[PDB]
Formats: structure tokens, C-alpha cells, sequence
RNA sequence: CAUCCGGGUGUUGUCUCCAUAUUUUUU
């Protein structure tokens, strides 16, 4: 009646990457990264999360034949009767899973999908308080609207690194029917409009900051990823990265010679149109409108993609999705961009200083975590907590102080707390909860049993001596971004 | 091409182990892709300084240890 | 301005003395030619074993990797 | 690949690589000092960039010296491949 | 090739046959391609209308299902401002009326469509910058020769059958498919989309009431 | 000891391999990964030095062996 | 790219041991690695070839000098191989 | 110009080898790499005054190989030309 | 920041008192002044002097020393 | 709470038509 949720533990999805090796990488605190997926309403962030979910698991049981074929999107993290019927994420949900970058180094990432409607900004304020970096997903048709502008101003305010995913790239092609040069000018307009609100930092597709994606057709790429697949087995290997820095922004190419003027003879396009964008238009046009016998030969010769004999008998939209998922493989370019965005050394200290009264340090022995919200997740209620320091074990009694007390308790520390035992700890996964015995520093978990101790948020601390009581500093309460002003 | 990330160790004193059990103390001035250490010369292993500003070759490096934290 | 490779090009057709690393010996003969690798060739090269001419080797071709230093 | 081999043979003939190339052309016995002390008297057959050289008519000369007993040892081989790094000084015997 | 056999159970066509059947069946196509057309005429607004006993201005009218009919909503104390007309009570049905019994929640929106059609003269290409659209205002390094992008050997971006593909790509049900199975002849409801869309023009009273009666039958 | 008449090194991967080293030691274990520069990744590497009498023995587990400091490779035993 | 060097960089963070050409072993948290194994460690014990242990905070090493690196049992599992 | 061509063309020949230390190696040329790595099947080793240590299979590192004593029935000029 | 190429360009123009240590070698040092520079680390040194180590001033002149066997430089 | 016009998929049978190298690897 309320959620769609996986209650039988035996019916869990079967996790291609061996979750025990995922939990083993939680010991190193630099291996974990917390990213929240924010953006505007109906821009694609849930389907973007759903791509990663589909590619991370072996057999999802809730996946029907239609969401395999690509007619209806599996909205895996929507999960509620509200969010299925309304068609709208109203509560934040997440998934913790491991992902590999382009250099094959795997790391554990905690994705928090957040709502995009503007009434639900309490949720987005929770996601900005949780996340190390955010990946703002915007759609290409609307541009960087006023909502996008406010989301990047709040990403700057919270001392949070950020990344951009240009979404809905098919609507340039199929819906609006723009020519490839005009769509290049549209993309350069969006990026040059992104850089106007960002104070000083530079977002370009060649700095692993801008990621082009469909998520209805189910691809994503970067210029670095797209050179790394099909181009850079031909370039001499000392030139590869330098060639990628040639792939943007009014540098023109003819016959092995790069220059900047329009070259006056061949009437070619700029290099991003010629190398990346026109092959993308050709993949779409030839998937939808070329006879399959020529298409499988051409596509085997160019991309080494072998179209199966089943996949010739499709409808045009599943066939386009199938071709585009075989040209553009699993989302390693996005994960590589996430790894290249976040430096912990620059921003973890400023983020804890912004959340809670800048001190020198916390002792490594004490347990110090931040109970963000009470979330009804799977029948019973779980707290949702990020662990800033120390270790937490199942069966440990800790002090949970409500955050409204904290602005007084902090001045009293400059000049009692009720305790609760941690009954269960689980990793959030979408339609399920994976039970875990202990939770380390730097990761986001769900804790059953402390929910009766606070209203909206809390801080969780376990002190070892008496002397570290004066060292510890409490979290300030949230800036739920919109003031509630509509009364009944 | 892969630049050894010595910008964490830039402008800091370092105990450079080099060929034949020889040590070099000295604050770092710069470097290159071959790991050739450009450093302000200090006492060489009781102890005695040779030179004012030194450039050690990468091939001769055994190690370089963080004297300063 | 006096670099090694242009002085080496001037040192062509001139007497040179070669010293090496391990199991090594000084020499003394007229340099014939050189390349970017610094492979040497001498005529009338005398095998100065620690500054003592053990034998007049004459027409010889020295390898590049074992070279330590070259002098007058 | 072809232009590099053209400038290879060009740079051999003019540079000092011509010497033992001319020794191979004249096909004489040549002595070569070695890293592990072996004066190799042999007929040069092959010749490359790295100074790796196949040797016909081989006659290695050395001294297996241990026990206060100088036993100047030597052996004949039919054909042998030389690695470059082992070489110290090649020389053509007049 | 175009059928399984004389048992006549499954069908699969090419693109030009399917496009030809798309053009040829113009008078009975749906020709509504965005889902925001059915804002307050979807099935679930009809269910909320039956349950709440309201009448959206062009649809059916049922019985109450709760036919039996304090000083909280008195006149002195409520601020009369922006009347609470029946479309608001249908759209947000837990906020605008007390006691919503047997009410379900009706799919907030679909984003905004900007599909552009191309039907004039056919000689315009597939990819063309429409007049509706706003404008978008404002040697150390070399590679080997014969280095060219991926599909440069096939020089045409726009194939001839691709305008038909981009038109069939958006058609609602039977035509975006090109593969399927045979149904019965009476199971193909040809008049059905007509009374689900709206009245096409301004009709007589009898013809506007006929839409409502058939549309009530669909809801039941 | 038994082994197939193999063509190259990569074809006999995951075989228990005696691997000599320039410093005098020998590393014995099942090889997981090789390289262009002969860097090796032994699954169950075992450190065996030859001291100046009888063999020195020590267990390592999963270890990278750098290629430059290898002398040669020898097949010790089969997989599994 | 070198699949053993791939493994090394993936092994960053774990308590890894390291012996050089000199024969002096090390053991601590890894920090940095590259194509040429330009290794960095934290909390590193530095046992000399004789056996003289000297605990120290950090170290940087050049790849030419490295002999072999003791990786833990976690990299046996995933995800570099398949 | 490449002797690597010749050494590649040397196949299935039983040959002696010397190393940097000077170890002998009697075995069939299974294959030779472009950087001299001598892949050898059916091999026999003897150290430098020392007794026999015969083995089944050995691929030896290219740089460690000092000097390969070739067999008797061998036309050098036949393989040198393309 | 100063790469080795730029610090040796200072040693090139200055020609100040250089002391060189040698690769795979503890028994001997050099004392002269830098005069040349190659794209490799080869440098010709005028007024060079062979200086055995403090466990004297022995004879040596101007030398093109193959720079791949260098350890120290300090002008 | 039932009746009726229909539908999918699987296994077996049956029927029809054809067929038998010049600093980290290696100079
Ligand atoms: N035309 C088109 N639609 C897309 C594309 N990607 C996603 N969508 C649609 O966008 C709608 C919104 O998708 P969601 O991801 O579920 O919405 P959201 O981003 O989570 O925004 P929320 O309402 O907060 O969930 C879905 O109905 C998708 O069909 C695309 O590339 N092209
Ligand atoms: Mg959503």
C-alpha cells in the first residue's frame, strides 16, 4: 500500500561487484565519496541514477520487459506510492555502490538522489549537507534557469565541489531537429552561461567537468571517455591527452594540421562538431533509418560493436537504445569525472567548519556523526547519518543531541544528553536495505533505534574520556532553503 | 609525462637517500619528470655541508624521506 | 655557449682520453667520430691502466654506456 | 620506418659505427673486451643499432681465477650472439 | 518475411511500409503527441471527479457515492480571495476539499513538449532550423595524415527515409512500433480516441452531450 | 614437475611459477598479471632467499614483483 | 597500461610493504603511485638491510629502486581482473 | 638492420646461453621476444665449476641474457636477408 | 619553482664554483665550474679538478664528462 | 461474488510441404 520494497532478504539484487569487496574498501576513508544528485524538476536525475543501478546489479527482480526494452523508465529510487502515481520524487533516496574510473581504480560512492520540484527543498538542503560533491543535472532544452542558478549558488555556499551533466541530448536531435552546428552553438551557450554564475572556477568539457547524457536512450560520455574508447587506439600514445585538449572551443582541423582560423578551403566545422557531435548524429540517424544489413557491417567496422541476431528484430526506439548502449558503454566517464572533481584536503575541513563552528581538529578516538533526517524507509523508520569521525558498532550506546539544543550547548562548552543504543545499521540501496555490522568514517548509513531522541536533525557523539568533552563541537541546524510560508 | 607529485614536498627539508648509502638534507627548490631534485644544499653524511644550491640526478636517487611534516 | 656536443664536434679528429666505471681503464688516442649516443672511435688508442699504457690498442670502437668521462 | 633505416645506414657510414661495419665488410677477426672480462676473438657476421653482433669463428679469452691458481681459460664456439651492454671496447686486429 | 504464417498471429514490417500506412491513415490517427494535453481529462481526474462529486466542464457526471450530506468554515473568519473553483479541487484533491474519500492522486506533469513538425512541401530537410526557434546569439602539434573522424566514409548525414523515421518516432501507439501481433477486428477501437480528446469544434448541444455519455461509458 | 609445451608466458598464467630475482631470492607462486616490462603479480607469492648453507623461507601472499629485478621465470606446478 | 602498475595504484591506502634493490624493507599506508612507480607512504617503518628498524612519518621512493611490493589480500578479490 | 629479425627467425633450435652472472642454459628456442626475452622449452641449467640443475620450462628475461651460443647447422646469411 | 634545466642555466651563465659527485662512485669527486649544457644531462666543465674524498688537489683540466653518470652539481 | 467473448507462454502428440639503446624496467 505504501512502498514497493524488498522484504525477503533472499530476493536481493545480486550485485556484480561482490559487495564484501565493497565493504572492505570502506576502511580507507579516501576511498569513499558522497555525491548528491540535485537539479531541477523533470531533468533526468532519477533515470541517471537508474542507469548506474542497472549496470551495478545482475538481476533486478522488479525489472519488467518494457523497462528492459526501453519504453518506460524504471524509476528504481522513486519507490513510493506517491512517487509512482504523482510521477515525482518527493523524498530523497539513495544507493551505495562501488564504481570504477577510466584508470580501473574502484571506489565506493554514496549517491543521494534528491527531488527536483521546488517545494521539496528541505530534501535538497539535506542532500547538500550530506554530500562531498554534487553533480547538478540540467536539461539541454531549458538551459541554466533560475532554479539551476540557485542550486549552484547553494553548492558554492556549502563548500561543496560540483559537476555538471548536460541531459536530454536527444531533444536537440529528435524533438527540435537542430543541425549539428546549431546544436554546438546551443551547447557552448549553456556552458558559457554556467561559467557566468560560478565565481572564478572554469567549467569546460575538457576539464572533466561537463558530461553529456541522454538517460532515456541510456548513454553518457565525456570527451576523455570518448577519445579513450574509439579514437586513442590510433593516436601515438604520448599525444592522447593533448589531443583531448584540442577537442573544444574553435580550433579547426583538416588533414593532420590543427589551427584556429576557418581554414578557407574545406568549409569544415569546428573540431567538436567533426569528431564527436556529427558521429553522434550519424549514430542516431543510421539507427533509426538505415537498412540493418548495411548498419551491422558499418557498425562492426567502426566501433567493433557486434549486433546480435535477436537485436535486429526490434522497434526503432529500443533499437536506438540498444545501439547507443553498445557504442557508449558503462558509466565510467562520469565516475572518472567525479574522481577528478573532489579533493578531500581542500574542502572537508571547510565543510565541517561551515556546518559546525570551526575548531582545530577532532580527536581520532571519539565518535562524531551527523544525523541528517528521519526517513521512513521500508516500513519502519531509520535515521540517516553521516559519520564524520571515529567508528560506530552495532550495540553501542551513544549520545544523540537534538540540534536545537546545540547552539546553547556550544556556548556552554565555550564557557546530560540522552543516550540510545544502535539497534541496526544498514546501507541504503533503493528498494532494499543491506544489513552491515559496523560503519566506518566517511560513509552514509541508516541507523535504526535513535529516532525517538530528536526532531528534524541531531548530532551523534560518543566520547571516551572526560577531557574530550570540551574538544567536541556540535552541528548547527540546517538551512532548509525555502522558508515555509504557505499556511493551512 | 606523469609528473611526480612533489608539490606536497615543495619548499620543505628532505632526507634524500642516494647511491652508496649517502644522504642529502636540504629544502626543495624544484624538480622534473626524471625526479632530478633541485634543492638548497645542506649537511651531507659526523656531518658537513658541500655547496649552497644543489641539483641531484634522478638515477642516483634511492629515496627521499619527509624530514618536515 | 661552449656546450658538450659542439665541443665534441670540435674534438673530432683530435686526441682524447676515455675513462669508464667498473673493470675500467684510461685511454689516449685520436678521436675519429661521434654520434648522439656518444659511441667513440679512436686511432692509436693507448690503454692507460690507471695512467699506465698497458698496450697500444690502435684502431678501436668504444661503447657508449660504459663511458664515464672524456678529456685531453 | 624506412626513412629511419635510411638515416641509420647513412649515420653508420659517416659516424663511428662505420668502423666495425667496415670490419664486418672486410670480414676479419676482431678482439672485444667484455663487462665480465672476456677478450672475444671472432668473425663479425651481424651488426645493428644497439651493437648486438652475431659472431662466427668464435674464440673467447679469459681467466677463471680462484685458489691462487692462475688458469687462463679459453674456448672455441661455432656461432654466438653478443648482447650490446656486455661490450666495452671493440677493436679490429691488424 | 512480413508475417509468421497462415495462422496469421504476428507481423513485422519495414520502415517505408509503416510510413506509408502512417500517411495513408491520416483521418483516423490520434494526432496528439504530448501527454500534457490530457491535463484534467486523464482517467484519474475522472475517478476523482466521480469520487468527489464535481464536474470538470466538458466531461461526465455520475452519482455521489456518498449521498448522505460548528463554526470552522464560517464567513466571518475565512478570507475570501481567489475562488476555489472545481478544477483546483480535482487537481490537488487532498488540499482543497475536506473529506476526500476514495480519491487517487493524478500525475503532476510532463515537462513541456517542443517537438517540431515538418509537413510543408517535403523538400525541406529533416534537420532544419525552424522559424519558431529563437537564435543563439554571441604549428607545434600535428597528427598523422589520413586521420579522420569515425563515420567519415559514409558522407551523408541525412538519409532519405529519415524524415519518416523521425515522424514515426513520435506517433502515439500503433505506428511507432513496426513489430507486433495481430488482434481481433472488433478490438480496434477507431472512434475511441475521438471522445477522449475533446470536441473538435463548437458543435450543437446534442453532439456535446453525446461525447459526455460515451465518455461516461469509458469511465465505468 | 610437469607443464604443457607452451608458446608464450601469458598462455600459462595462473600457474605456480618459480621466479628468480637479481638480488639472490626466488619468488614462488601462482601468477595473476604480467606486463610489457615484465612486472608480475603473484597470487600466492612466497619469499625464498638463498643465504650463504640452506634455503631461507617466508610467505608473502598477493605481491607485485617489479620486472627489472627479475632474472627469469620457471614453471613450478599446475593451477588449482 | 601496465596491469601490475594498475594494481599498485588501486592498492593505495592499504598498509603495504616495500623492499628495494638495497634490501631495506618498508611497511605503511600507501599514498601515491604513477606509471614509473613513484611511491609515497605514511606511518612507514623503515627496516635497514641489517634489521635496524626506524619508525618515521612518511617516505617517497623512485620506481627504479623498487624490488617488490607486498599488497594485502583484498586486491585478490576485485575489481581489476574481471 | 634489426638483429631482432634474425633472433625472431631463430626458432626451435637447441642453444647454450650465458647470463650477467654467467649461468649456462641448454634448451630449444621456443620463441624470442622483440626485447630479447628467450622463451625456452626442455631446458638444462649449470652455474659458473658447479653441478647440473635441469628443468622443464624457462622463459628468461632479455637483459639478463648475456651471450647465446648458437647450434652447428646454421646458415647466418640465409636468415639475415628478407 | 625551479626545474633542473633552469637552475643549470643559472650555472651556465654564472660559471661559479661547481663541485660534482659521480654515479656508482664514492671514491672520487670533481671540483670545477659549469660551462656547457646538453638536452641530456651532459655538461662540459672547464677548470675541473679531480678531488679524492675526505675519508689534496690532484691534476685535471677541461672535460666533456658523459652526463648520464652524474650525481651532484653545486655552483 | 459468478457466467460469457477472447489472449500469452511452456512440454508432448499429430498433420502438410520440402529434404535424406642515450635517468624508472629491455642496452
Ligand atoms: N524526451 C526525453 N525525456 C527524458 C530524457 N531523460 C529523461 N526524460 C524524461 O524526463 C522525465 C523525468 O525523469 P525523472 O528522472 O524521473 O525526473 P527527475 O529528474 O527525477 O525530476 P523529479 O521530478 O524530481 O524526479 C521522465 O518522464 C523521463 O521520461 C531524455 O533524454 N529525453
Ligand atoms: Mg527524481
Amino acid at each position: 500500500e505504501h512502498t514497493i520494497f524488498t522484504q525477503l532478504k533472499k530476493n536481493i539484487p545480486k550485485t556484480r561487484y561482490n559487495r564484501d569487496y565493497m565493504l572492505s574498501m570502506a576502511n580507507i576513508p579516501e576511498r569513499i565519496i558522497n555525491v548528491g544528485v540535485i537539479g531541477p524538476l523533470h531533468s533526468g536525475k532519477t533515470s541517471l541514477m537508474d542507469l548506474l543501478v542497472i549496470d551495478s546489479h545482475k538481476r533486478i527482480p522488479d525489472m519488467s520487459k518494457n523497462v528492459e526494452l526501453g519504453w518506460k523508465p524504471l524509476r528504481y529510487l522513486d519507490n513510493l506510492k506517491q512517487e509512482i502515481d504523482r510521477g515525482l520524487s518527493i523524498k530523497l533516496n539513495g544507493s551505495t555502490l562501488l564504481c570504477t574510473d577510466l584508470e580501473s581504480k574502484s571506489r565506493m560512492i554514496n549517491f543521494l538522489d534528491a527531488p527536483g520540484h521546488v517545494n521539496f527543498m528541505d530534501e535538497t538542503a539535506v542532500a547538500l549537507a550530506a554530500s562531498d560533491l554534487v553533480l547538478i543535472v540540467i536539461d539541454v532544452v531549458e538551459g541554466v534557469t533560475f532554479v539551476v542558478e540557485q542550486l549552484i549558488k547553494q553548492s558554492i555556499k556549502n563548500n561543496v565541489a560540483m559537476c555538471f551533466v548536460i541531459n536530454k541530448l536527444d531533444r536537440l536531435i529528435l524533438d527540435l531537429k537542430l543541425p549539428p552546428m546549431d546544436a554546438y552553438l546551443k551547447l557552448n551557450h549553456i556552458i558559457a552561461n554556467i561559467n557566468s554564475f560560478t565565481k572564478g572556477n572554469v567549467f569546460s568539457p575538457i576539464d572533466n567537468n561537463i558530461i553529456f547524457a541522454s538517460t532515456k536512450l541510456g548513454f553518457t560520455f565525456t570527451i576523455k571517455e570518448f577519445v579513450s574508447y574509439y579514437y586513442a587506439h590510433s593516436i601515438p600514445s604520448s599525444k592522447i591527452d593533448d589531443f583531448t585538449t584540442r577537442l573544444w572551443g574553435s580550433v579547426y582541423y583538416h588533414k593532420g594540421n590543427f589551427r584556429t582560423k576557418p581554414f578557407e578551403n574545406v568549409e569544415k566545422y569546428p573540431t567538436f562538431v567533426e569528431f564527436i557531435l556529427i558521429p553522434l548524429y550519424k549514430i542516431f540517424s543510421y539507427a533509426l533509418s538505415m537498412e540493418k544489413d548495411k548498419l551491422k557491417n558499418l557498425l562492426r567496422s567502426n566501433f567493433r560493436v557486434n549486433l546480435s541476431q535477436e537485436a535486429l528484430q526490434y522497434d526503432p526506439q529500443p533499437f536506438l537504445k540498444h545501439v547507443l548502449q553498445l557504442i557508449f558503454r558503462q558509466q565510467t566517464g562520469l565516475v572518472d569525472a567525479i574522481t577528478r572533481c573532489y579533493q578531500p584536503f581542500e574542502l572537508f575541513d571547510n565543510k565541517t567548519a561551515h556546518l559546525s563552528i570551526p575548531g582545530k581538529s577532532t580527536p581520532e578516538g571519539t565518535l562524531w556523526a551527523h544525523v541528517l533526517k528521519t526517513v521512513d524507509y521500508g516500513g519502519a523508520e531509520w535515521s540517516l547519518v553521516r559519520i564524520y569521525s571515529g567508528l560506530l558498532k552495532r550495540g553501542d550506546t551513544v549520545r544523540i543531541l537534538d540540534t536545537s539544543q546545540s547552539e546553547s550547548r556550544q556556548k556552554r562548552q565555550l564557557h546530560e544528553t540522552p543516550s540510545c543504543e544502535v539497534e541496526e545499521i544498514g546501507l541504503l540501496g533503493g528498494r532494499y536495505v543491506y544489513p552491515v555490522h559496523e560503519a566506518h568514517k566517511g560513509q552514509i548509513v541508516l541507523i535504526k533505534g535513535i529516532s525517538s531522541a530528536y526532531i528534524k536533525s541531531a548530532t551523534l557523539y560518543s566520547v571516551k574520556s572526560k577531557e574530550d568533552m570540551k574538544q567536541l563541537k556540535f552541528f548547527k541546524p540546517l538551512d532548509y532553503i525555502t522558508e515555509a510560508v504557505f499556511k493551512i | 609525462v606523469s609528473t611526480p607529485e612533489l608539490k606536497k614536498y615543495m619548499d620543505k627539508k628532505i632526507l634524500l637517500n642516494i647511491n652508496g648509502s649517502r644522504k642529502v638534507a636540504g629544502i626543495l627548490r624544484g624538480y622534473d619528470i626524471f625526479l632530478n631534485v633541485v634543492l638548497d644544499d645542506a649537511m651531507e653524511i659526523n656531518n658537513h655541508q658541500l655547496g649552497l644550491q644543489t641539483v641531484i640526478r634522478g638515477n642516483s636517487i634511492i629515496s627521499l624521506e619527509a624530514l618536515d611534516a | 655557449p661552449v656546450n658538450p656536443k659542439p665541443f665534441l664536434k670540435g674534438l673530432v679528429n683530435h686526441r682524447v682520453g676515455v675513462k669508464l666505471k667498473f673493470n675500467s681503464t684510461e685511454y689516449r688516442g685520436t678521436l675519429v667520430s661521434t654520434d648522439n649516443y656518444f659511441n667513440l672511435q679512436l686511432n692509436e688508442a693507448e690503454e692507460f691502466v690507471a695512467g699506465v699504457s698497458h698496450g697500444t690498442l690502435g684502431e678501436i670502437f668504444i661503447r657508449c654506456n660504459n663511458v664515464l668521462y672524456i678529456r685531453e | 620506418r624506412a626513412e629511419l633505416e635510411e638515416l641509420e645506414e647513412f649515420e653508420f657510414k659517416h659516424g663511428p659505427m662505420s668502423l666495425i661495419n667496415d670490419a664486418m665488410v672486410t670480414r676479419t677477426p676482431v678482439i672485444i673486451s667484455l663487462r665480465n672480462n672476456h677478450k672475444i676473438i671472432a668473425r663479425v657476421k651481424a651488426f645493428d643499432r644497439h651493437c648486438n653482433m652475431v659472431l662466427e669463428n668464435v674464440k673467447e679469452l679469459w681467466t677463471e681465477k680462484k685458489g691462487k691458481n692462475v688458469i687462463n681459460r679459453e674456448r672455441f664456439i661455432s656461432k654466438l650472439f653478443l648482447r650490446g651492454d656486455s661490450v666495452i671496447v671493440v677493436l679490429k686486429t691488424p | 518475411k512480413k508475417v509468421n504464417g497462415t495462422s496469421y498471429k504476428k507481423w513485422s514490417f519495414d520502415l517505408p511500409e509503416m510510413s506509408n500506412l502512417y500517411r495513408l491513415s491520416t483521418p483516423l490517427r490520434d494526432e496528439v503527441t504530448d501527454k500534457n494535453y490530457y491535463y484534467l481529462f486523464d482517467k484519474k481526474s475522472f475517478f476523482n471527479g466521480k469520487a468527489l462529486n464535481n464536474a470538470i466542464p466538458g466531461g461526465p457526471k455520475f452519482e455521489p457515492l456518498y449521498p448522505r450530506e460548528n463554526e470552522f468554515n464560517s464567513i466571518d473568519r475565512v478570507i475570501f480571495r481567489v475562488p476555489i473553483r472545481s478544477e483546483y479541487k480535482v487537481a490537488f484533491p487532498h488540499l482543497y476539499n475536506s473529506r476526500p474519500r476514495s480519491v487517487r492522486i493524478p500525475w503532476y506533469n510532463n515537462p513541456v513538449s517542443c517537438i517540431i513538425q515538418n509537413d510543408e512541401e517535403y523538400d525541406t530537410p529533416a534537420l532544419f532550423f525552424d522559424p519558431s526557434l529563437n537564435p543563439i546569439p554571441h604549428g607545434d602539434f600535428t597528427l598523422p595524415e589520413d586521420f579522420a573522424p569515425l563515420l567519415a566514409e559514409e558522407e551523408e548525414l541525412i538519409l532519405p527515409n529519415t524524415k519518416d523515421a523521425m515522424s514515426l518516432y513520435h506517433s502515439p501507439f500503433p505506428f511507432n512500433r513496426t513489430k507486433g501481433k495481430m488482434v481481433r477486428a472488433q478490438d480496434v477501437a477507431l472512434a475511441k480516441k475521438w471522445f477522449l480528446q475533446h470536441p473538435d469544434e463548437e458543435y450543437p448541444v446534442k453532439v456535446k452531450v453525446s461525447y459526455q455519455k460515451l465518455l461516461k461509458n469509458y469511465v465505468l | 614437475i610437469q607443464v604443457a609445451h607452451s608458446s608464450r608466458l601469458a598462455n600459462l598464467i595462473d600457474y605456480k611459477l618459480r621466479v628468480l630475482t637479481q638480488d639472490g631470492r626466488v619468488y614462488i607462486g601462482q601468477l595473476m598479471a604480467f606486463d610489457k616490462h615484465m612486472n608480475l603479480v603473484l597470487n600466492e607469492c612466497i619469499e625464498e632467499r638463498v643465504p650463504k648453507i640452506k634455503v631461507e623461507k617466508r610467505v608473502l601472499g598477493l605481491t607485485i614483483l617489479r620486472g627489472e629485478q627479475i632474472l627469469s621465470t620457471v614453471v613450478e606446478d599446475k593451477p588449482l | 597500461n601496465g596491469i601490475p602498475v594498475k594494481l599498485l595504484n588501486e592498492a593505495q591506502g592499504h598498509i603495504v610493504s616495500l623492499e628495494l634493490t638495497t634490501g631495506a624493507t618498508y611497511r605503511g599506508k600507501l599514498v601515491e603511485s604513477e606509471d614509473s612507480m613513484n611511491v609515497q607512504l605514511r606511518d612507514v617503518i623503515a627496516t635497514e638491510p641489517q634489521g635496524a628498524v626506524t619508525h618515521m612519518d612518511q617516505i617517497f621512493v623512485r620506481g627504479s629502486q623498487i624490488k617488490f611490493i607486498v599488497v594485502p589480500d583484498l586486491l585478490k578479490n576485485a575489481p581489476l581482473f574481471k | 638492420m634489426k638483429l631482432v629479425n634474425f633472433l625472431k627467425k631463430l626458432r626451435n633450435e637447441q642453444v647454450t646461453i650465458e647470463l650477467k652472472n654467467g649461468t649456462t642454459v641448454w634448451g630449444t628456442l621456443q620463441s624470442v621476444s622483440p626485447q630479447m626475452n628467450a622463451i625456452l622449452t626442455d631446458v638444462k641449467l649449470t652455474l659458473p665449476s658447479d653441478n647440473i640443475a635441469s628443468l622443464q620450462y624457462i622463459n628468461i628475461r632479455g637483459n639478463t641474457i648475456r651471450q647465446i651460443i648458437l647450434p652447428d647447422s646454421l646458415n647466418l646469411d640465409s636468415l639475415l636477408v628478407d | 619553482m625551479v626545474p633542473p634545466i633552469n637552475c643549470i642555466f643559472n650555472f651556465l651563465q654564472q660559471q661559479t664554483p661547481v663541485t660534482i659527485w659521480l654515479f656508482e662512485q664514492i671514491g672520487i669527486r670533481i671540483k670545477g665550474k659549469i660551462v656547457g649544457f646538453d638536452e641530456f644531462m651532459n655538461v662540459v666543465i672547464d677548470e675541473a679538478v679531480e678531488i679524492p674524498v675526505n675519508s689534496k688537489g690532484t691534476p685535471l683540466g677541461k672535460i666533456l664528462l658523459k652526463g648520464d653518470n652524474i650525481t651532484l652539481i653545486t655552483s
